[PDB]
């Protein structure tokens, strides 16, 4: 879908660490960076505003 | 046989099974190698080294 968006600078937000396994093919298929894909994960209190 | 703590194993899936057999029964599971910990595991009865 991203390649049909011409690979814009994404930002995966994963609720739990298991996302990195659930989406391993996407994370390792990209170049993790500030301008390509940055994986930010929700914390303990589950407040996503920061 | 009656034990006091159950060390090992080393693989992640086998380690997780023994860790919940213990967390249930209440004897300490004292691991040695890193395992894939599930994020919602409410097991109080295990100790990693």
């Amino acid at each position: 879908i991203l390649k049909s968006f011409n690979y814009p600078s994404a930002s995966l937000i994963c609720a739990k660490a298991e996302c990195l396994l659930r989406l391993e093919e996407l994370v390792r298929g990209f170049l993790i960076s500030k301008e390509t894909l940055s994986v930010r994960m929700l914390d303990d209190s589950r407040d996503p505003t920061p | 046989l009656g034990v006091a703590a159950i060390f090992g194993p080393s693989h992640s899936s086998s380690a997780n099974a023994v860790q919940s057999i213990c967390n249930a029964l209440g004897v300490p599971h004292i691991q040695t190698r890193w395992k894939h910990q599930v994020s919602d595991n409410k097991d109080s009865f295990y100790v990693s080294l």
